[PDB]
């Protein structure tokens, strides 16, 4: 269709398009080409990759917290456990004194 | 999924560039025969339509793809702007083919 | 003497692309061509991603700490092989994404699609 | 505009700052209150006894 | 009207080629753009 509505069907005055001026002619052969449309789907999926770029930016920093969070937590863990031991230790020393 | 998206895109747009320099190469081989068989003009041994492909500006992260059109007229080496003639029947002629 | 689409899909095979799938990726761009919609390529990527995080949660932490790229890319030729039989798009294509009410601000709303009133 | 998304990525910066500095401040302030005034209590109890 | 002359002597460098802000964060954001 769009060669259709620029070449085939020429109106009568723009015969000449082929002769209508630089920036004219380049409007002109960009719709014939279908060009323009896949020009559109090109730039949504590059808004695609910004927003994609927005999410990860973010949830970058969090690794930090995360891995600080947990390795702190098996210290604590065998603090509790040398507790326990220390615990029964007392238990039995007080019944035998 | 952030680099993927982007080779995604280096694809989409080798495509439409390899599809614009083989439509180049139709077109010019198809005028040329024309405009040589018809030799009423004497003027003119050729015309090419020369299409900027290096017209597309580099925009900071994107390929921002657009190609200027401009039709010339071929004498030997030298190459015309086509533009500012009184040879009507050249410019409806050239129109034409 | 050939089209721009399957020229197109004549190069899909030579780049490798690094983690989502090549085939379905250009099939994306089918439904593009016939349709004239632009959608389905973002529901395509969301689902692909959404495909694969559920798929690699199961999978062992041992080997989250080393070596997670050739899980991934395992995964992957999983997806290119369940994508020839085509039967998951059934169950895609009912779904359908509500539009941005006016005035919704993304910056600081956060984007409509990642909302769960999008979905209806 | 590219700014302001500079300011989106700032935003989820300061917030993860803010809950650690204030738990830490004020857990630390109350145990060393409680355990100092506990001593001292303890201290004059076991001179009086 | 006086600081104005200070700030004039220092300017940005040119984004390097191939840099991508999307992966390295946006150029004139890094340090090294002010020598």
């Amino acid at each position: 269709p769009a060669i259709l509505d620029a070449v085939i069907f020429c109106h009568q005055d723009d015969s000449l398009w082929p002769m209508s001026e630089p920036a004219a002619l380049k409007k002109r052969f960009d719709e014939i080409f279908e060009a323009q449309k896949y020009t559109k789907v090109i730039e949504n999926i590059r808004l695609l990759k910004k927003k994609k770029g927005d999410e990860l930016k973010i949830l970058k920093e969090r690794e930090v917290q995360d891995k600080a969070n947990k390795e702190r937590a098996e210290k604590v863990d065998r603090l509790m456990a040398q507790l326990t031991r220390e615990i029964l230790e007392a238990r039995e020393k007080c019944n035998e004194l | 999924a952030i680099e993927d998206l982007g080779r995604g895109m280096a694809a989409v747009d080798h495509a439409i560039m390899q599809y614009h320099s083989k439509m180049m190469e139709q077109i010019n081989r198809t005028i040329a025969e024309l405009w040589q068989s018809t030799y009423q003009g004497t003027d003119i041994d050729t015309i090419q339509i020369r299409s900027d492909v290096e017209s597309t500006t580099s925009s900071d992260s994107g390929t921002r793809r657009n190609y200027n059109y401009r039709v010339s007229m071929v004498k030997g080496d030298t190459e015309m702007d086509m533009r500012g003639r009184c040879s009507a029947g050249q410019k409806v002629l050239a129109s034409i083919i | 003497s050939i089209s721009v689409d399957a020229l197109v899909q004549e190069f899909f095979a030579q780049q490798s692309l690094k983690i989502l799938p090549q085939a379905p990726f250009g099939d994306a761009v089918n439904q593009f061509v016939s349709k004239d919609d632009k959608h389905a390529v973002e529901m395509f990527v969301m689902d692909s991603l959404s495909s694969q995080v559920r798929g690699l949660l199961q999978l062992d932490d041992d080997k989250i700490n080393e070596g997670l790229d050739s899980h991934i890319e395992d995964f992957r030729k999983v997806m290119e092989k369940n994508f020839l039989s085509g039967q998951q798009k059934q169950a895609q294509r009912r779904r359908r994404f509500k539009e941005k009410p006016e005035g919704w601000d993304s910056d600081l709303n956060g984007h409509w699609t990642l909302q769960p009133e999008a979905i209806e």
